[PDB]
């Protein structure tokens, strides 16, 4: 029985995790990036601008 | 009288006039390998398993020890930490039995 394996088990699931948490923050990201853009780029300020 | 090779574990009856418990495997013993993914993840859950293990064949042995009997017979092989509370509790057990030794 090895423990160091159980270490080794348990390292490269850490790996897995990780880098699918910093995918989804990237999406995240962008969408709201590309949210302000469209969205300055017609109508700017007239009369008043509603905001959800 | 009843002839078994098989060698005397721990001490002797409290009384011969014992009541003889037969047992097909009461007592374990623990060894394993790589897993579906392999060696688990963790040693700590290893430890826990084997804390609740050894009272688990301290209170087989004290069970046995409440109801009257004062003789097991193991068919199954004999595990550490039921060994060491049964010197205690005085009732003699058998290291292992084949299927002709129970029946």
């Amino acid at each position: 029985d090895q423990q160091k394996i159980n270490k080794f088990a348990r390292n490269t699931s850490r790996i897995t995790e990780l880098k699918e948490e910093i995918e989804v923050k990237k999406k995240q990201l962008q969408n709201l990036e590309d949210a302000c853009d469209d969205i300055m780029l017609a109508d700017d300020d007239c009369l008043m601008i509603p905001y959800q | 009288g009843m002839v078994f090779k098989k060698e005397t574990e721990g001490d002797v009856t409290s009384v011969k006039d014992a009541k003889i418990a037969v047992y097909s495997c009461p007592f374990d013993g623990m060894i394993t390998e790589t897993k579906g993914t392999v060696l688990i993840k963790t040693a700590e859950e290893l430890m826990n398993f084997s804390k609740g293990e050894e009272n688990l064949m301290d209170a087989q042995v004290k069970a046995i020890a409440d109801t009257g009997a004062n003789v097991v017979v193991t068919g199954g092989k004999v595990a550490d930490m039921a060994l060491h509370y049964a010197n205690k509790y005085n009732i003699m057990l058998v290291r292992l039995n084949s299927k002709w030794d129970l029946r």
